[PDB]
């Protein structure tokens, strides 16, 4: 369902990295499959080559957390007007106070220690459940 | 403006908004003025507090977003009680 | 410019803003509403240094650049009981257990 058309008809994007994480852009190819492309440091810019119609989203490279887009999920190209350039700023979402400490906790904790952890069976499932493309995807659809 | 008062296990009282404590769908069932938390210390119910704020600041907002901070020393606590808040 | 603050005397933390060019006295008046005493039995205090209710909270050193959100700045608090004021006390508040083993 989630998946790029194949238009032919260029559009010039800015990816604009305005967080304080390293930035994986995901292109959804035209099949629905995930297609990474290279990272982007703390603060820094890219101009590439996308197309009208096609469709991008943005993540964490290292934990894969979920990042905003011209504060959405999705991005997608739009025509070029007097050959300027889309600009697509990419921030942190305001994430629950849950997730954020899930976050924490899973910079600091080796996935197998997990278990040894004091808390209640439902937050080893929380912790162990880290966040994926995919199941952004099947929830999406 | 209407406040609530937060109480802590160990006795400190937090003054907060009304509006911004309603962030928690458990606090707004213990008031429908002032809730006491068993279980919750004043470390972690202070950040609690300071979550609040910055939600409320930064919800619906173009400008740039930064990093909601947590020491590694309070991470686990706080994590209980976010689930407890619901928040 | 917002200002983002902890009003603090004893066990007492009052979670609020204000604006960067409001005064000293006008933030007693915002105490006052919640607590309940007057301007002339509150002291107001930057660290060990009391407060002038003439000047702005940015003249003060409460700049919104500092007193932020997520890491709001401190100004200490004291009452006057009858005759003459306390000394400024704030309690601490508690300290966190160590880092588990799993989490060094
Ligand atoms: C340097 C860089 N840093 C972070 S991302 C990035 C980067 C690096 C290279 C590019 C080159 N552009 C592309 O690959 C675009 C992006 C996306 O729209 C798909 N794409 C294509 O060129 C694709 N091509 C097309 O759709 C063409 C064939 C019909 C039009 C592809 C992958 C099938 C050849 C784009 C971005």
């Amino acid at each position: 369902v989630l998946r790029s058309v194949n238009s032919r008809e260029p559009s010039q994007v800015i990816f604009c990295n305005r967080s304080p994480r390293v930035v994986l852009p995901v292109w959804l190819n035209f099949d629905g499959e995930p297609q990474p492309y290279p990272t982007l440091p703390p603060g820094t810019g890219r101009r590439i080559h996308s197309y009208r119609g096609h469709l991008w989203l943005f993540r964490d490279a290292g934990t894969h957390d979920g990042l905003l887009v011209n504060q959405t999920e999705l991005f997608v190209p739009s025509l070029n007007v007097d050959g300027q350039p889309i600009f697509a700023n990419i921030t942190l979402p305001v994430y629950t106070l849950k997730e954020r400490c899930l976050q924490v906790v899973r910079s600091l904790v080796k996935p197998e220690n997990y278990r040894r952890l004091d808390i209640v069976r439902s937050l080893y499932e929380d912790l162990e459940d880290h966040p994926n493309v995919q199941k952004d995807l099947e929830r999406l659809t | 403006m209407m406040y609530v008062k937060l109480i802590s296990s160990d006795g400190h009282e937090f003054i907060v908004k009304r509006e911004h404590a309603l962030t928690s769908g458990t606090i707004k069932a213990m008031l429908s003025n002032e809730v006491n938390f068993r279980e919750i210390p004043s470390h972690v119910l202070s950040k609690v507090c300071m979550y609040f704020t910055y939600k409320v600041r930064y919800t619906n907002s173009s400008t740039e977003i930064p990093e909601f901070p947590i020491a590694p020393e309070i991470a686990l606590e706080l994590l209980m009680a976010a689930n407890f808040l619901d928040c | 410019m917002d200002v983002f603050l902890m009003i603090r005397r004893h066990k007492t933390t009052i979670f609020t803003d204000a604006k960067e060019s409001s005064t000293v006295f006008e933030l007693k008046r915002i105490v006052e509403g919640i607590l309940k005493r007057p301007p002339d039995e509150q002291r107001l205090y930057k660290d060990d240094q009391l407060l002038d209710d003439g000047k702005t909270l940015g003249e003060c050193g409460f700049t919104s650049q500092t007193a932020r959100p997520q890491a709001p700045a401190t100004v200490g608090l004291a009452f006057r009981a009858d005759d003459t004021f306390e000394a400024l006390c704030i309690e601490p508040f508690s300290s966190p257990p160590e880092l588990p083993d799993v989490m060094k």
